[PDB]
Protein backbone atom coordinates (compact mmCIF):
# COMPACT_ATOMS: atom_id res chain seq x y z
CA UNK A 1 0.00 0.00 0.00
CA UNK A 2 1.55 3.27 -1.19
CA UNK A 3 0.96 6.84 -0.11
CA UNK A 4 0.98 9.18 -3.11
CA UNK A 5 1.65 12.93 -3.09
CA UNK A 6 0.41 15.14 -5.90
CA UNK A 7 2.02 18.40 -6.90
CA UNK A 8 2.47 21.01 -9.61
CA UNK A 9 5.56 23.06 -10.33
CA UNK A 10 6.45 26.10 -12.43
CA UNK A 11 9.72 27.50 -13.73
CA UNK A 12 9.76 29.79 -10.67
CA UNK A 13 10.93 26.80 -8.61
CA UNK A 14 13.86 24.87 -10.03
CA UNK A 15 14.74 21.17 -9.90
CA UNK A 16 16.68 21.77 -6.68
CA UNK A 17 13.77 23.29 -4.76
CA UNK A 18 11.58 20.58 -6.30
CA UNK A 19 13.83 18.02 -4.61
CA UNK A 20 13.57 20.05 -1.40
CA UNK A 21 9.78 20.46 -1.78
CA UNK A 22 9.51 23.91 -0.17
CA UNK A 23 7.39 26.64 -1.72
CA UNK A 24 5.88 24.05 -4.06
CA UNK A 25 2.31 23.18 -3.12
CA UNK A 26 1.65 19.57 -2.17
CA UNK A 27 -1.44 17.37 -1.93
CA UNK A 28 -3.06 15.87 1.13
CA UNK A 29 -1.97 12.35 2.08
CA UNK A 30 -3.79 9.50 0.33
CA UNK A 31 -2.80 5.82 0.43
CA UNK A 32 -3.85 3.30 -2.22
CA UNK A 33 -3.85 -0.50 -2.14
CA UNK A 34 -2.32 -2.71 -4.82
CA UNK A 35 -4.63 -5.52 -5.89
CA UNK A 36 -2.89 -8.84 -5.28
CA UNK A 37 -1.96 -11.22 -8.08
CA UNK A 38 -4.22 -14.19 -8.91
CA UNK A 39 -3.38 -16.80 -6.27
CA UNK A 40 -4.34 -20.48 -6.41
CA UNK A 41 -5.27 -22.09 -3.09
CA UNK A 42 -6.74 -25.49 -3.99
CA UNK A 43 -6.89 -27.84 -6.98
CA UNK A 44 -8.84 -31.08 -6.87
CA UNK A 45 -10.85 -33.45 -9.05
CA UNK A 46 -14.12 -34.82 -7.74
CA UNK A 47 -17.49 -36.25 -8.76
CA UNK A 48 -20.08 -38.62 -7.36
CA UNK A 49 -19.01 -42.23 -6.71
CA UNK A 50 -19.59 -43.65 -10.17
CA UNK A 51 -22.07 -46.52 -10.18
CA UNK A 52 -22.08 -47.33 -13.92
CA UNK A 53 -21.79 -45.61 -17.28
CA UNK A 54 -19.90 -42.47 -18.22
CA UNK A 55 -20.07 -39.63 -15.71
CA UNK A 56 -18.74 -36.11 -15.74
CA UNK A 57 -15.58 -35.64 -13.64
CA UNK A 58 -15.48 -32.07 -12.33
CA UNK A 59 -12.33 -30.03 -11.69
CA UNK A 60 -12.22 -28.00 -8.47
CA UNK A 61 -9.56 -25.29 -8.71
CA UNK A 62 -9.68 -22.57 -6.06
CA UNK A 63 -8.18 -19.11 -6.56
CA UNK A 64 -7.99 -16.26 -4.06
CA UNK A 65 -6.63 -13.22 -5.93
CA UNK A 66 -8.38 -10.33 -7.64
CA UNK A 67 -8.68 -9.49 -11.33
CA UNK A 68 -11.29 -9.03 -14.06
CA UNK A 69 -9.93 -11.10 -16.98
CA UNK B 1 -35.46 -60.96 -23.90
CA UNK B 2 -38.34 -60.84 -21.36
CA UNK B 3 -38.44 -64.65 -21.27
CA UNK B 4 -36.58 -67.17 -19.11
CA UNK B 5 -37.02 -70.93 -18.93
CA UNK B 6 -36.93 -73.69 -16.32
CA UNK B 7 -35.50 -76.78 -17.98
CA UNK B 8 -36.84 -79.47 -15.58
CA UNK B 9 -40.17 -78.40 -14.14
CA UNK B 10 -41.97 -80.51 -11.50
CA UNK B 11 -44.96 -82.42 -12.86
CA UNK B 12 -48.52 -82.06 -11.51
CA UNK B 13 -47.34 -79.84 -8.61
CA UNK B 14 -48.60 -76.30 -9.14
CA UNK B 15 -46.48 -73.19 -8.69
CA UNK B 16 -46.88 -69.46 -8.09
CA UNK B 17 -45.01 -67.42 -10.72
CA UNK B 18 -44.02 -63.76 -10.37
CA UNK B 19 -41.80 -61.69 -12.66
CA UNK B 20 -40.03 -58.63 -11.28
CA UNK B 21 -39.07 -55.51 -13.24
CA UNK B 22 -35.91 -54.51 -11.36
CA UNK B 23 -34.87 -50.96 -12.20
CA UNK B 24 -31.54 -49.20 -11.63
CA UNK B 25 -30.92 -45.64 -10.49
CA UNK B 26 -27.69 -43.67 -10.06
CA UNK B 27 -27.63 -44.12 -6.28
CA UNK B 28 -29.75 -47.27 -5.86
CA UNK B 29 -32.52 -49.25 -7.56
CA UNK B 30 -36.19 -50.13 -7.08
CA UNK B 31 -38.37 -52.98 -8.32
CA UNK B 32 -41.98 -53.13 -9.48
CA UNK B 33 -43.44 -56.63 -9.69
CA UNK B 34 -46.27 -58.07 -11.75
CA UNK B 35 -49.34 -59.73 -10.30
CA UNK B 36 -49.06 -63.35 -9.19
CA UNK B 37 -49.95 -65.86 -11.90
CA UNK B 38 -49.95 -69.57 -11.03
CA UNK B 39 -49.85 -72.28 -13.68
CA UNK B 40 -49.10 -76.00 -13.94
CA UNK B 41 -48.22 -78.12 -16.95
CA UNK B 42 -50.44 -81.14 -17.55
CA UNK B 43 -51.49 -83.24 -20.53
CA UNK B 44 -53.18 -80.09 -21.95
CA UNK B 45 -51.50 -77.78 -24.47
CA UNK B 46 -47.77 -78.41 -24.66
CA UNK B 47 -45.89 -77.30 -27.76
CA UNK B 48 -42.47 -77.72 -29.38
CA UNK B 49 -42.48 -81.32 -28.27
CA UNK B 50 -40.14 -82.97 -30.78
CA UNK B 51 -37.84 -84.59 -28.23
CA UNK B 52 -39.38 -88.10 -28.37
CA UNK B 53 -36.19 -89.96 -29.31
CA UNK B 54 -36.50 -93.67 -28.55
CA UNK B 55 -33.50 -95.03 -26.64
CA UNK B 56 -34.63 -98.51 -25.55
CA UNK B 57 -35.21 -97.61 -21.89
CA UNK B 58 -38.08 -95.12 -21.99
CA UNK B 59 -38.59 -93.79 -18.47
CA UNK B 60 -41.81 -91.77 -18.26
CA UNK B 61 -43.97 -90.24 -15.56
CA UNK B 62 -46.80 -92.47 -16.83
CA UNK B 63 -44.69 -95.63 -17.26
CA UNK B 64 -41.14 -96.97 -17.08
CA UNK B 65 -40.42 -99.50 -19.81
CA UNK B 66 -37.71 -101.15 -21.87
CA UNK B 67 -38.16 -101.83 -25.59
CA UNK B 68 -35.98 -102.91 -28.51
Amino acid sequence: TYEVQGAFYDSIIDSELLNAQIGINLSDKQTFKMKSAPRITGARCESEPVDVGVGAPIVYIDTTGEADY
Amino acid sequence: AQSATIISFPWKVEHKFKVSSIAWGPDAQDVTDSAVQTFILNESTPLDNSFVNETGIEVNYAYIKGKI
